[PDB]
């Protein structure tokens, strides 16, 4: 928790560790043992509740509406389990990523801009972390509240169903005092930890992307005065200075590309899995929305599920698109300087940089797609079109 | 300075257009060709509007209605811009003459093969159109029940009671010939022009790969002149493609819009026929529509692909040992060549086999969903 | 209304202000206070009538056909309200854009082309303004005429609905004289102002694009003789002259890029909302057209709605596509000159320009799409496909 | 069996010849005659059984479910016949492709990397061959096992049909000892040979692609030290050394391009035919999956058909995508070296290589499409969408 990219993301790492996200790497070995057991217990509890949900779906399968609702809950809560298992197996790549920026480049003339944009990146990471934390807290509170204001009955005659926040089969009574209170506390803890693990991993991905984008902005900002450094018909010392500046620029650009590739590997597999789950989730949600008839609780729940799913997709897409735009803008900022006064070497460097920036940096879901606002727009269009088809056929 | 009729690639088509006096001569044949066909097409459209209580009759007549409407549109646009087509074919002839004098076995065989393919494709197109048209005009005889080859509806006229029927049939068959004469040669001309574009592109690729032969490296003037000539040839090809684009662009936009509109109804009608023989006619219609669209798209795609491969042709040259300046010139040639020389349809959609595949996928999905819902 | 890009657009600005489109920036302070009041009143009236329509939709919700008709009218008239409210909140970026070309570059040799293409841009802007104004006037006249020929009766038995140009709930009698006349005049004013508001904002967007395209044409036209100037084995003075020409070309290109980015910022989000409303409008219109059976009044209304909607989309797409094609043509025109004879400096200039022009300038609807004739084609194909699905399933 | 690309792929060629895949080119003339006869017999038998299948489909056409099943089997087994006939007619281009790499380039400094990457390519080809062979054997075993555990009965009432692995009409009893046993052995042989033929041609295509990718990797790996060789003011001998290194690099790149073009021709027509058949197969399979109700045998058969079809498509797409990404990576690795410290010649070489690699190498199905993971993604989306529409319409 001392060197770059782990000193910047340290609050994120601490939140991930606290929520039960393994990652036994960034503290004294004294905490290595205790922390570990905690993680296991959390997973156990998660799976336990998950299992208790799945069993409930078995005898709820007689009908179709309850089956669809149960399946949507099952996938919504499948996301955190997949993320929690995915991190430990791929932990070597995650640590390799987090150790990329330990030893970065340095030039005397571009130190001020480097510091400014590093600080700006840290600030934006903190802002994103706090925003997503607030969103998850709001989601948990809304879930609990809507569970408490709805009517807990089942359609068969009227059958009283336990007033629980997540449908589940419990050996406990789940109706009287002790069972009901224990179930409520357990389900609250579940919700909180599941949302926390899922969103912590997602926010780590997005924070990596934020750092990359801020480094690209620093590159452009110093691209502007680099040429003026070259433009002056240069003495030997000036030639060496221009060579050093070009070296710094190119090496930092390559460093940014390295970071992007590492992030791409790890969370590319992660995003492939995420969207594979989200597709079925959204299909079932479109069918469920076909059933809305103005009721507050039913519509509230359906729109909440849709909002959460599309919000996760939208976060990934926002930051992927930002990386793409930043690389293309690197091209544009390479063009828009005073290269017509620079020496031949500086102009050649400009040409090669503009060649490189012809393709935008991007993160792909294991080569099957890219994360961009185009992907989000396509997902939205697909779900809307499927809903229209469903209403027409009905 | 050769002639339009002397160039083997464009001769046949020009001759046909010369016979009906559209492009090279202004005798009276133009009006006898155009006026009767346009009047017949108008009467076909009137018959379309009249007879629409039976979708089968509507579609069977509408196919020919749209076919001859496209024929009329093509011939009108041709007579309107005869100068542009004439100058384009004259440039084709001049460049053909210039290429034929290149002393290189690969280029000569390339030119010969593409000229042969162009002429064979044109003659084929013509013969196929003639045979299909004759089959359609003779089809009503077997049907009986006083059916006309195409639609026609003159207000207040019983066209299927008196010897009227006979004279209407005769005039229809007679007017068949000029109509196909105006329709097919545009497709043949597009094929031939695209083929000559490919000929020019591949000649330039060969020249790029073998430009340093018979030139001494010490004298940079000759190398500079040769690369200048290569650049000018690339610009020539670009201009050729741009003009061919504009023309075929507008005409093909109209044609493809009409063809898609007709194909939708044809797919609809495919699964509603119980006649057991009208389904054969529907399949034939689909075959001709798809074949024409495929010809257009295939030749446009080949133009695009060879234009792109000009970049690889530039890369594979002897540029390692040339002075830096020539290397920069070849770098610029590679830069430009990587943009395909597309032939856009309406200036909206480039014509490529990807577009044809997309149309095919749409048609397949539409037919499958139609068959499913109608079950 | 003195310096560039506001003197050029000044007729458009006056038309926008006259209809009540705020724009409290381009006149003497004496008119500041009265004009503002007028704007507010206009907005009020609009909303008033708008509300009166919404109320009408509430008690006309028993059936589905009239519900669809009312929804289509409501979205059609929602467009002006969104535009009207959207300008003032973003007015700062708009004023930033209109002041972009106040201080442009200038070279002694390239002045004539600049003047010629500036004049051509002005003429095309005026032509576009007049064409769209005529289109709106024709639209309102057709609306009034169709409303007058049709029969004002609503299905139940037969019940005579008030003969009004827009269905609306009024406290007045709306059948005798005074109410009928007041409603007719009020609805005529509402139509005129709504169409004028929406189309004025759209025309300002398109005029920005027109100016950018004409500046690109100027750049290509002077690209042709720039190399001739460079080609000549040069002396010191000629070297300075070609350097100045390259500086002029590059800086003017960068200025055009700045203008395009500003235009994207200002009107980026307006296009997104426009298409968001359109999608729903076109879906409802496809359902409505499914019901056409040859009746002149019904078919005329449906055709008018579809024509207006697709016309707005088509205007945006036409001018976005023109910008895209003009930038690509910059690439082509950079290639097609005697760059192989120019000095090494001019050759490097051409290389960098051709690298830059690889990607086409474009305007995007908040990164969710680009405005091009491809977008209009896709919209048209989607609506046609949905109509086919509706008819087949019926 | 002695020159490059046929010495490396010799096990694959032997597997091809062994299953009756013609290829009368890489053995002593003594085997030229007998082998030919063998091929013919195999083909005959295949066709015979194939015909014997088609005849059955004629009298199984009264019902539609068995018609769909028979059509799916017929297309599945049409794949190997098409491949088997397709190779001999196009054998000239196949031999031309196999003889591409007989006379490579050579440089003293880049011999180590060349040998290393050649060995790596050979190892990967062997791995791919073994993996696909195992998959084929597993598929045959699963087919036979499923055929044996299921119930051989037809609905008319209950009718006992012959217990055969592929439904087929035979002149014999096909029920008692002799007929049943002969049919079982014949069908086992048919399955083994058909799957081996198809998969062996596919594996040869993919092995060509693997070789191309490994050669690109060698090119990047040696790109890295070439620039350093250049960077040192270079004496005449050093300049000649740099030029020789650049010549080697360029010539090897062109060689890889030639190989890619040849592979593209031959198997591009092959893949056009392949995916043409696969589309209809997947449509029928979607309709079949619509009928699944949890029964093990039926669901197992449908899942196996889908898995085999999508596995073939996925193999082609994986290796096409690898080629595309490898060429783009060549661009990136050309950028990421110490070119700023080089001489003018090396910098120009870097510029030209980066410009060339802008468009990636790829294989197309006769210009109709490209083989990439995007093609597989589109195929999967199409089949899933069709299935969803089917279930809704039911």
């Amino acid at each position: 928790k001392h060197q770059g990219l782990v000193a910047d993301l340290l609050p994120n790492i601490r939140v991930m560790q606290g929520v039960g996200h393994f990652m036994f790497n960034y503290y004294s070995e004294g905490k290595k043992f205790p922390h570990r057991i905690y993680c296991i217990v959390t997973l156990l509890l998660l799976l336990l509740q998950y299992g208790m949900m799945a069993v409930n779906l078995m005898m709820e399968s007689d009908d179709v509406d309850d089956l669809t609702a149960n399946t949507i809950t099952m996938l919504f809560f499948l996301h955190p389990i997949v993320k929690m298992i995915y991190f430990p197996v791929r932990s070597k790549i995650f640590y390799k990523t987090l150790a990329i920026w330990n030893n970065p480049n340095s030039h005397p003339l571009f130190a001020e801009s480097n510091a400014r944009f590093h600080a700006l990146a840290i600030t934006k990471m903190r802002r994103l972390l706090f925003c997503v934390a607030g969103a998850t807290i709001f989601s948990v509170i809304s879930w609990t509240g809507i569970t408490f204001i709805e009517d807990s009955v089942k359609r068969i005659t009227i059958i009283p169903i336990p007033r629980l926040m997540i449908r589940t089969f419990y050996p406990f009574n789940a109706m009287s005092g002790a069972g009901h209170v224990f179930a409520l506390i357990y389900q609250f803890y579940y919700l909180v930890i599941s949302m926390a693990v899922s969103n912590s991993l997602d926010v780590l991905f997005c924070s990596w992307l934020l750092f990359a984008c801020e480094q690209l902005q620093h590159l452009k900002a110093i691209m502007k005065p680099l040429m003026e450094l070259s433009a002056t018909g240069l003495t030997k010392k000036q030639e060496m200075l221009v060579r050093s500046a070009i070296k710094y620029w190119v090496e930092r650009h390559k460093h940014v590309v390295r970071l992007v590739t590492a992030v791409g590997d790890a969370y590319g597999v992660a995003l492939l899995l995420h969207m594979l789950t989200t597709t079925i989730t959204l299909t079932l949600l479109a069918y469920q929305a076909t059933k809305v008839n103005g009721v507050n609780v039913y519509a509230a729940t359906v729109i909440g599920y849709l909002l959460y799913t599309l919000g996760q997709v939208f976060l990934f897409c926002i930051f992927g698109n930002r990386l793409i735009e930043e690389s293309s803008s690197v091209m544009e900022a390479a063009y828009s300087c005073h290269w017509y006064d620079g020496s031949e070497e500086a102009k050649t460097f400009v040409q090669i940089v503009c060649q490189q920036c012809q393709k935008a940096m991007s993160i792909s879901g294991a080569k099957f797609f890219t994360v961009s606002l185009d992907l989000f727009a396509s997902v939205l269009g697909a779900v809307v079109t499927y809903f229209m088809v469903l209403v027409q056929l009905k | 300075m050769a002639s339009i009729l002397d160039c083997p690639i464009v001769s046949v088509n020009a001759r046909v257009w010369r016979f009906w006096s559209f492009v090279l001569k202004h005798d009276a044949m133009r009006y006898i060709s155009i006026i009767p066909v346009t009047v017949m097409t108008f009467f076909m459209f009137t018959d379309l509007c009249r007879s629409w209580g039976n979708i089968q009759e509507l579609i069977i007549k509408a196919y020919f209605a749209v076919l001859y409407f496209n024929a009329v549109l093509r011939t009108l646009i041709l007579v309107k811009d005869r100068k542009l087509y004439e100058n384009f074919m004259q440039g084709i002839s001049n460049v053909y003459f210039e290429i034929s004098h290149i002393d290189d076995h690969k280029i000569q065989s390339l030119l010969k093969s593409y000229t042969v393919r162009a002429r064979m494709l044109s003659i084929s197109n013509l013969a196929l159109g003639a045979i299909i048209s004759t089959c359609f005009v003779v089809y009503p005889i077997f049907t009986g029940e006083r059916g006309l080859p195409y639609g026609m509806f003159i207000p207040g006229l019983d066209s299927f009671r008196s010897p009227h029927y006979e004279i209407i049939y005769i005039v229809q068959v007679v007017l068949t010939f000029p109509g196909c004469c105006m329709y097919i040669p545009f497709t043949s001309f597009f094929a031939s022009t695209t083929l000559f574009g490919l000929v020019q592109i591949k000649t330039l690729q060969r020249q790029l790969q073998t430009f340093k032969d018979n030139i001494n490296s010490q004298d940079k003037e000759k190398v500079k002149a040769k690369v200048v000539k290569l650049i000018e040839d690339h610009k020539r090809i670009i201009t050729y493609v741009s003009e061919l684009n504009s023309l075929v662009t507008y005409i093909c936009f109209v044609e493809f819009l009409s063809f898609g509109m007709m194909l939708c109804a044809l797919l609809f009608l495919l699964n509603v026929i119980e006649n057991h023989a009208q389904i054969v006619i529907v399949a034939a219609y689909i075959f001709m529509i798809i074949s024409q669209i495929f010809a257009f798209y295939w030749h446009a795609n080949e133009v695009r692909e060879e234009s792109m491969n000009l970049a690889e042709a530039a890369y594979s040259g002897p540029w390692v040992e040339l002075d830096n300046s020539i290397k920069k010139k070849l770098l610029l040639i590679i830069l430009r060549a990587q943009q395909p020389l597309e032939i856009t349809v309406g200036n909206v959609y480039p014509m490529t086999l990807e577009m044809f595949q997309s149309l095919l996928n749409a048609s397949y999905s539409y037919f499958t969903l139609l068959r499913r819902v109608y079950n």
